[PDB]
């Protein structure tokens, strides 16, 4: 047992969904700076 | 060693085997609310855009 | 035990009206833009 | 004759270990929530100078 108390295996597949959730997140996020900048230019 | 993949919105639900909503459900209905009461501030301040707009 | 503790059901049938509220959320709340932008159209 | 020095890690390769010491069933939440609270933040900011708020009577 660790620290978190999770397995090797429950880190690992809790891992996946996490950076896979979170990548489309920060896709999703870096599309709408494109918008904005089309809509609203800044800098 | 072991290495695994995911495939949502299908594997979506495996949430719930992270996120224990009996403790967790209203805290993040309560954070809509903070969300939504902190948009309606943001326009209902605009004074065009309210019912009573004076 | 899951780090959640609930069962692939729990976890399965709580998703089932948690999908089900949100989507007649996400519905009605897509319904008052339509109205406000009536009301009072932004962009 | 005796020590002991942990491995220098290499990232992202260690990246997930970090679940072994965050239990996400108690902080996935937490987390989800203050990446609210920072986006609510920053959108206050770009809000308020109106060239940026698509109101604008
Ligand atoms: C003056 C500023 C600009 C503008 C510029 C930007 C920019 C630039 C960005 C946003 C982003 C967002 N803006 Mg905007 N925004 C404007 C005006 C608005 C108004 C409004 C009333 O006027 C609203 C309601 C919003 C609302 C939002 C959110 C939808 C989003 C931040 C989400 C979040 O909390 O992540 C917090 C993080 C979390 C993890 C919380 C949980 C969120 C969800 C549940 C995560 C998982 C979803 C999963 C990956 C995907 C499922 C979706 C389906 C697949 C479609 N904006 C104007 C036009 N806005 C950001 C964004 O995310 O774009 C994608 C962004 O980058
Ligand atoms: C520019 C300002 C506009 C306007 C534009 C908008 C827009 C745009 C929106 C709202 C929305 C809402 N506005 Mg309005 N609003 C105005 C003025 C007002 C005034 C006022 C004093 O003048 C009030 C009291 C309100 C009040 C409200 C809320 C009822 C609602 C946000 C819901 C929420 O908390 O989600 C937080 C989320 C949660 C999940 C918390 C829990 C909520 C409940 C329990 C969900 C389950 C119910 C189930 C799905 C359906 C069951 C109910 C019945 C079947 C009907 N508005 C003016 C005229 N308002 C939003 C909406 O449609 O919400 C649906 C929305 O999108
Ligand atoms: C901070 C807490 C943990 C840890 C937990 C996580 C978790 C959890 C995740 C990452 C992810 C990332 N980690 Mg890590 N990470 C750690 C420490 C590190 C260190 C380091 C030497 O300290 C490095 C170099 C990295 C590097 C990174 C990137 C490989 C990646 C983020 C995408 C990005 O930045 O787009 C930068 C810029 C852009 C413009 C990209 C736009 C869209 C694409 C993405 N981490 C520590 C130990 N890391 C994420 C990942 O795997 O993403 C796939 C992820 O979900
Ligand atoms: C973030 C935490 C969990 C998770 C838990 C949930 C939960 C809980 C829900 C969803 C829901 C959905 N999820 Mg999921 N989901 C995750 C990760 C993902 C990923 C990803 C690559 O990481 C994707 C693509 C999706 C995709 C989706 C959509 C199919 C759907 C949201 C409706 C929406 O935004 O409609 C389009 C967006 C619009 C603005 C359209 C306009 C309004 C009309 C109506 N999820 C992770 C695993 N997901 C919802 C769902 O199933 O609804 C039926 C839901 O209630
Ligand atoms: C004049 C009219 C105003 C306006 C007035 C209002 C008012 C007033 C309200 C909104 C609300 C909303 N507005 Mg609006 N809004 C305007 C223009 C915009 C713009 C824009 C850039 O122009 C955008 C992007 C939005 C978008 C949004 C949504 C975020 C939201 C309604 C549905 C929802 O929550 O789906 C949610 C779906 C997602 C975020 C996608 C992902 C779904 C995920 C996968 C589901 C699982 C989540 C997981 C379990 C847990 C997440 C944890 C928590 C982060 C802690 N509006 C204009 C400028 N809008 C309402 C609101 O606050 O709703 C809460 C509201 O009360
Ligand atoms: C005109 C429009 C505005 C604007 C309006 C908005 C609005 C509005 C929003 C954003 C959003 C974002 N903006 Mg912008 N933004 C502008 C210009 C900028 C500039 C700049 C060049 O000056 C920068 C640096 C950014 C950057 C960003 C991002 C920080 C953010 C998207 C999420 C992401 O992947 O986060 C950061 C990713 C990382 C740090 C990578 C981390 C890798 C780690 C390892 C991931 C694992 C973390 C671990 C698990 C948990 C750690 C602990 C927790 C952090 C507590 N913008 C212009 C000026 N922007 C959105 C936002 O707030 O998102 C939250 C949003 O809603
Ligand atoms: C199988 C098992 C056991 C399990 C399964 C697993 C799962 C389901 C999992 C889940 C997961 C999830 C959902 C995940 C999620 C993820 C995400 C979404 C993430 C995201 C993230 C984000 C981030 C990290 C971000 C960050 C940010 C930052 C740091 C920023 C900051 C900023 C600033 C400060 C600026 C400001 C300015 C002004 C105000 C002006
Ligand atoms: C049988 C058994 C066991 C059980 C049963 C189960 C049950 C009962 C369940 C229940 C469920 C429920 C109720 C669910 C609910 C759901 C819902 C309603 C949900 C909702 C959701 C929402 C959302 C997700 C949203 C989100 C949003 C966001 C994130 C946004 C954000 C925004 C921003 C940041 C912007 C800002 C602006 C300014 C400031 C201007
Ligand atoms: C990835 C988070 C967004 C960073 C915004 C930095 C300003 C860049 C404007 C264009 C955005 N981008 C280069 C991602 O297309
Ligand atoms: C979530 C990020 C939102 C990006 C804002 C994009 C607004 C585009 C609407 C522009 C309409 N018009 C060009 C006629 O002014
Ligand atoms: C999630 C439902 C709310 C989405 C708001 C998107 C605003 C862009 C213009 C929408 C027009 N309306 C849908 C108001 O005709």
């Amino acid at each position: 047992n660790s620290i978190s108390g999770l397995t090797e295996e429950q880190a690992k597949e809790f891992h996946e969904q996490f950076k896979v959730v979170f990548t489309t997140f920060v896709v999703l996020a870096a599309a709408a700076h494109f918008l904005v900048f089309l809509w609203r230019p800044w800098f | 060693y072991r290495p695994s993949r995911p495939s949502n919105p299908r594997d979506d639900w495996k949430l719930w085997l992270v996120v224990n909503p009996g403790t967790w459900l209203i805290p993040l209905l309560i954070t809509f609310l903070a969300t939504a009461l902190i948009v309606h501030s943001f326009v209902f301040t605009h004074e065009a855009y309210n019912p009573l707009t004076y």
